[PDB]
């Protein structure tokens, strides 16, 4: 199970973070690691397993 | 990692309680098999 509504506003929690908002799919390989996150602290993007 | 952490391609999915000794069970036919399996230890550096 990974339920993951796309294109709509939702809450969220990922990796035991947690928020709300609208996800979008794009294309970097970013193979390095499993989450990013800004430097305010709020995560931006995240990589499937 | 002696203390038991364990990490894939950085990030650590879980860590055991301790490890005596560590044994690689890896088989390939290829004679080129792999690049390198070692032991290091901490220090302090800086990376771009
Ligand atoms: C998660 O997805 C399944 C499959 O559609 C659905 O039955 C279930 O109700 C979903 N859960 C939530 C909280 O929407
Ligand atoms: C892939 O990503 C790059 C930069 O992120 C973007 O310029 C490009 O339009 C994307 N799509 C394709 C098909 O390359
Ligand atoms: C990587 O593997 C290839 C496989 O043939 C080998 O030729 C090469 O020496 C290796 N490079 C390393 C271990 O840096």
């Amino acid at each position: 199970f990974m339920n993951v509504t796309l294109d709509k506003c939702t809450k969220y929690n990922i990796y035991d973070v947690s928020g709300v908002g609208v996800i979008r799919v794009s294309n970097d390989t970013f193979l390095n690691g499993i989450t990013y996150t800004s430097t305010s602290g709020n995560l931006l993007g995240f990589k499937d397993v | 990692s002696r203390t038991g952490h364990f990490y894939i391609n950085g990030y650590r999915y879980f860590t055991l309680g301790n490890v005596e000794a560590v044994n690689f069970n890896v088989t390939t036919a290829e004679t080129t098999d792999f690049c390198t399996v070692a032991l290091a230890s901490y220090a302090d550096v800086l990376v771009n």
